[PDB]
């Protein structure tokens, strides 16, 4: 059969009859306006379909056109800088094609533009007749100056090359490859279709080792995160949520950044689409826009609730596809608590049993099957390239309490928790990440990088954390420790994001400043163990050398290390006096 | 007049700082972990219906 | 000899798919728990138990999920027997996936016997009682909550706590005839790699039967994962007579895979959404333990369960508290003070403590000093509850020693370090020192006949 | 003789209970005493010792016979019973003999199937009613009836019964009342004119 008839609509549900060859979770097109529906039950000849859109005006007898594909995305060129919804419709192209301000409720606009032409080049020793398996890099498309969109094979199929394309310009519907198998000469374009609920196949997962230099001094030193790791942050109104979302896109060592706004708001989603099109990134040449390595999944709460559940799964499938080219993807999920309130609507429509505080039985299993899609992993394919996906998921608990069926379920899967405090944001301590509640289970896996590179770092952090640990009990009621911990919280941990240097520092300065503030500390521990008031009065100039170390501009690169030598030996003098 | 004013304040600050620490550590965490029990017992009847 | 040789039927007559349940039609004499072999229209092979039959219908449930199952083209292919795992002695050193298949590029097992994964209950008349005390080395488990070879006992922990870091420890230094079967249900990639690369260290891989089932694996496979982990261990013991140590990771995460499949069946919710038979289906995978009469072998279980929201009244530590033979509690306040095995001894009792200690087994003062080391712990814990209210100076000379013991108890009797094992004689000779900062006559649980020897030293 | 376990044994006329059940515990015999012919319940959480009072009843009571019913119990706890009983000899007329001469175990562990938990309670009270008819002062340790009530819930869940509060069927108060009221000291049937008793101590696991 090709079409199905409606045979009754009772809300979101449509019990479409005359569908004998319909599988589960296929996408259909209900009605003459072609509303997108999802097959959810299968009673013999009929098939109960829930419809994503408003099912107003659907009559008994409208054609239900089945597609034969599950909830899937289109992966290919034209995906960088685009703005998608949860079900991958381009919101930027849907406003110029229709010239309106509302989503027209029935438009099946293609996700990738079928008019923009791309410069395709072959793999250059990928000859005709050579055997090619799934995951092999097949070509290279210059999508921007930044991203070389390597065309890959889909992981399902396999065979020998029979028709390849010469280097030139092509559309997204032009046939680029034709593969001989035993049965059929199968041909396929530059666009592959992949379901979001199915994990992208890959060779072998690796332990994550290379730390995500996000830019701040407190994050890259004290509570580090590794690329291929998972991370949760709290979701209040103002703590630091605009900073960590955009500083990690601007200054991190990630090749792409995929941001998932999962049912946020109306105007809080509008400010992201007002800010991310005009952010700038300093590459080795001249500055460029951040929208040449960013892809946005924008989604308000007005949109369908099956496009709010699937916004997380769409954003991770775009993130796992760019992982397979060899890039180091990072994905910012903001938020996951608005995703958990979207599962309660989906399971609430099916009248299933609410397990823990309204949320369905599989809340702990859907979150654990999404945070497990992160990790540094050697990709499929014969060129033997490695990639990674980092998932940062904002948690928005009711009232800010960490006892919740989605907050306690998230903090059992994530390893890094950059606890951002409102109280630190009230006192203008920026960035407002707390140091008592925050942690990293990613300290034992990073000392190999902190020994092969950067050797003098791990005695500092394991000591300076005890300085901040001793200071909280001392502030409840040693006098050397209270002064130096005030210096770390005001110079090292505090960081102004608008200063032309202090917006972003590398790690050699970050290991440099903590070296001096600890070398000043143990010397002052000795200098009292032989007078503290004379120390505070006679060393007032070298305390100015410590508290002004943060201003080593990026016109000063080797000099920033050279000034760290000369401010170190000045502390060697006055400790004996 | 201050020596007999000094020691009568330390008899009234100690029997006040206990009543602060009796409310803060006994009365409120008995009410707080009772209020967490009414919430779940509401929930175990809301899924029973 | 005894086998079945009739060819299997292949039905193309599915009728109803709602959630993970595939209702078949025109089935001819379906049994209750047959494995059926689904063949998807895109060539995918899925398997599944039969959940319940009625007349001509047969409601199967698929293991790998139901996404993609058609109504016309799919060909469910029956099998006239119950789920029989392929079990052999050469499943010792291999890493298996969730259902039954190998991971580390190995072959399928040759399996000299096929065993029912549901097992059979052991006759309680011929079920001998565990007396042989095992040595763990951790002073909180070995000395204070001593476990016997054959005893079932969980480890009560939460998220973030190092349960899997100290469970590999007792997997490492327990005491040539000791086998280990491991089941990982709902672990991360790291924990499945932390357990794989820990038995790659000590050379214990020649007696380890790791069953990994990661978080991306299907949720119905977590049901049959601790079933196959036990009937493997019910073949290395009870049929080949060697002492097996079963460790079930995340027995909490087994139960959310039991709650999810029961809400799909729409049946009888108990406490907090968990099903009504959640006591029984945690008992058929816990009561496969203990020793029997006519076998030298043994099987002892140390399951691990993460109690949600630190509540011991949650149904996951609750129903396992009734069916096991004790519990071991891992505390979060002691983990915040960097105490090594962060275990607290007050809600952690071992039921078989009374039999495994004595003059025949271990050092007759051991059974009695653990009655006293609870008393100095329980009284002193109320002292810190009293110290928060009145003040640090209103304590008397009696309840300053109860704080003095309690500060010295956590750091000296516990926190052995991650690679140090100390025997029961080292446990008591470091445990009697903590009672010698006490005076005489306040050790009221100790009789005077035993107190006279060990106090002067 | 063959007797249906769901039917109560006929008897002449019930009598008031006057003699106490000496359990041997200090708090039990002093503050909250129990008589032979009485009904008792031992609730409490896990690890509290609900069975070590039940094993202290089966060892040192002033009862003629003892019938211990394991209903959803542990497999090791019934093996604990039959091991240490044949070395515990007690005296009646200056002669010592083990307590396994007077103890009959109805063992139905948790591994054993759930519909049989209905039968192990009704069997153990039928043997207790039969030994009452000889005139012996029978005692019975039900252990534990909360695992019997979980067998009523699991059976009624398959029959699509409507539940009462917390899952259990609506006839939970009628099954417990038809089992606990079968206890009581009573002049038995027959001509030799003997007076027996049945004392039920039923553990509850909330
Ligand atoms: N009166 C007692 N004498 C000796 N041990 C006791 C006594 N009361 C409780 N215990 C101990 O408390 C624990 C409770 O055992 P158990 O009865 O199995 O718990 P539960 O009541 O949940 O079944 C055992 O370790 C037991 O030895
Ligand atoms: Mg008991």
């Amino acid at each position: 059969s090709t079409f199905g008839y409606v045979h009754g609509v009772s809300g979101p549900v449509v019990t479409a009859c005359d569908m004998a060859g319909a599988a589960m979770y296929e996408l259909v097109r209900v009605g003459h306006s072609e509303l997108v529906g999802e097959i959810i039950r299968l009673e013999g000849d009929m098939a109960t379909i829930q419809v994503y859109e408003e099912t107003s005006g659907v009559s008994v007898g409208d054609p239900v056109l089945r597609t034969g594909k599950p909830l899937s995305v289109e992966l290919g060129p034209g995906i960088m800088g685009a703005i998608f919804d949860g079900i991958q419709r381009p919101l930027s192209d849907i406003s110029s094609q229709t010239q309106s301000i509302y989503i027209p409720r029935g438009v099946n606009v293609s996700a990738l533009s079928r008019d923009v032409k791309w410069d395709f080049t072959p793999c250059k020793n990928l000859r005709v007749g050579s055997h090619i398996t799934g995951g092999d890099i097949y070509g290279i498309v210059n999508e921007n100056s930044l991203i070389k969109h390597k065309i890959m094979l889909p992981p399902r199929n396999r065979g020998t090359v029979t028709y390849i394309a010469p280097p030139g310009n092509y559309d997204t519907s032009d046939v680029v490859l034709e593969l001989e198998f035993e049965g059929i000469k199968e041909k396929f374009s530059m666009v592959q279709v992949w379901p979001v609920r199915q994990v992208r196949p890959v060779t072998e997962k690796l332990p994550a080792n290379h730390p995500l230099l996000t830019g701040q001094r407190v994050l890259d030193a004290l509570f580090p995160c590794v690329q291929g790791g998972t991370t949760a942050i709290p979701g209040a109104f103002g703590c630091g949520k605009t900073v960590i979302s955009q500083s990690l896109s601007k200054y991190s060592n990630s090749d792409v950044i995929i941001y998932v706004g999962c049912g946020e708001r109306g105007n809080e989603m509008s400010e992201v689409l007002r800010d991310f099109p005009e952010l700038t990134m300093e590459v080795d040449g001249k500055v460029e826009s951040i929208m040449k390595r960013t892809a946005l999944v924008a989604n308000t709460s007005n949109m369908p609730v099956a496009a709010r559940e699937a916004s997380i799964y769409t954003g991770i499938t775009l993130s796992e596809y760019f992982r397979d080219m060899g890039y180091h993807v990072s994905m910012m999920a903001d938020s996951t608590s608005r995703w958990a309130e979207a599962l309660r609507e989906i399971s609430g429509r099916l009248a299933e049993m609410p397990a823990d505080s309204g949320y369905p039985a599989y809340l702990g299993a859907r979150l654990a099957s999404f945070y497990e899609r992160a990790g540094r992993v050697k990709c499929l394919g014969n060129p033997e390239r490695e990639g990674s996906v980092s998932i940062v998921g904002a948690v928005s608990p009711p009232g800010g309490d960490f006892s919740d069926p989605v907050t306690s379920a998230t903090l059992g899967i994530v390893q890094v928790f950059w606890g951002l405090d409102k109280k630190l944001a009230q006192r203008k301590h920026f960035p407002s990440v707390n140091w008592l509640i925050s942690y990293s289970k990613y300290m034992r896996a990073l000392d190999e990088y902190y020994d092969k590179h950067f050797t003098e770092f791990v005695p500092l952090r394991t000591k300076a954390k005890e300085i901040l640990q001793e200071e909280e009990d001392l502030a409840e009621i040693d006098k050397i420790t209270l002064e130096v911990a005030k210096l770390i919280k005001d110079d090292f941990l505090q960081q102004n994001g608008y200063t032309p240097y202090d917006r972003f520092c590398p790690f050699y300065k970050t290991v440099g400043m903590l070296s001096n503030m600890i070398a000043f500390y143990d010397m002052a521990r000795r200098a009292v163990e032989t007078t503290w008031s004379i120390i505070r009065e006679h060393m007032g100039e070298i305390l100015y050398k410590l508290s002004s170390m943060k201003f080593k501009d990026p016109v000063k690169d080797g000099e920033a290390k050279i000034k760290a030598d000369y401010a170190q030996l000045l502390e060697d003098m006055q400790n004996a006096f | 007049s201050l020596q007999t004013s000094f020691v009568t304040l330390d008899e009234a600050i100690k029997i006040t700082n206990r009543r602060v620490n009796a409310i803060e550590h006994v009365i409120i965490p008995r009410i707080e972990r009772t209020l967490a029990y009414i919430i779940t017992e509401l929930d175990e009847r809301e899924r029973e219906e | 000899r005894n086998y079945l040789s009739q060819p299997r039927l292949t039905y193309k007559t599915v009728s109803g798919v709602n959630g993970p349940l595939v209702i078949l039609d025109h089935v001819k004499f379906p049994r209750y728990a047959e494995i059926v072999h689904l063949t998807l229209p895109d060539g995918t092979k899925r398997s599944g138990q039969v959940l319940e039959v009625s007349g001509s219908k047969a409601v199967v449930q698929v293991f790998e999920g139901t996404s993609g199952i058609d109504a016309k083209k799919t060909s469910c292919e029956f099998t006239g027997d119950i789920l029989r795992t392929p079990v052999s002695e050469d499943m010792l050193g291999r890493v298996f996936n969730g259902s039954g298949k190998p991971i580390d590029r190995g072959p399928v097992v040759l399996a000299e016997d096929f065993l029912d994964i549901m097992g059979q209950p052991i006759n309680p008349q011929c079920r001998i009682y565990p007396e042989e005390m095992i040595q763990t080395g951790i002073s909180a488990i070995d000395g204070m909550n001593s476990i016997a070879r054959g005893q079932k006992i969980p480890i009560f922990s939460a998220a973030g706590l190092p349960h899997n870091e100290i469970a590999a420890q007792i997997c490492r230094q327990a005491g040539e005839n000791f086998a280990i079967v491991f089941a990982a249900m709902g672990v991360n990639m790291e924990t499945a790699r932390f357990f794989k690369s820990d038995f790659e260290e000590n050379g214990s891989m020649d007696n380890v039967c790791l069953f990994l089932n990661l978080a991306n694996d299907p949720t119905i496979e977590r049901i049959i994962t601790p079933r196959l982990a036990l009937t493997t261990a019910e073949f290395l013991a009870y049929q080949c007579e060697k002492h097996v140590l079963v460790i079930l990771t995340d027995m909490s995460s087994y139960a959310e895979a039991l709650r999810e499949v029961s809400a799909a069946r729409e049946e009888v919710p108990g406490r907090r959404g968990f099903p009504g038979y959640m006591y029984t289906d945690l008992a058929t995978i816990y009561e496969r333990a203990g020793r029997v009469e006519g076998r030298n072998g043994s099987i002892t279980q140390i399951p691990i369960l993460t109690m949600p929201n630190d509540d011991i009244t949650h149904p996951i530590p609750d129903l396992t508290g009734y069916i096991t033979e004790g519990q071991i509690y891992v505390d979060r306040q002691l983990h915040n003070r960097q105490i090594y095995p962060p275990i607290n001894v007050l809600p952690s009792l071992s039921r078989l403590m009374k039999s495994a200690i004595g003059e025949g087994m271990t050092r007759k003062d051991h059974a009695d000093v653990s009655n006293q080391l609870y008393a100095c712990y329980a009284i002193g814990k109320d002292v810190q509850a009293m110290k928060a209210v009145v003040g640090e100076e209103a304590l008397t000379s009696d309840d300053l020693l109860y704080l003095e013991f309690l500060q010295k108890f956590e750091r000296n009797f516990i926190a052995q370090g991650p690679y140090e094992n100390r025997t029961v004689y080292e446990t008591l000779d470091i445990g009697w020192q903590l009672l010698r900062i006490f005076p005489k006559e306040m050790l009221k649980r100790i009789p005077q006949s035993t107190l006279s020897e060990f106090y002067p030293r």
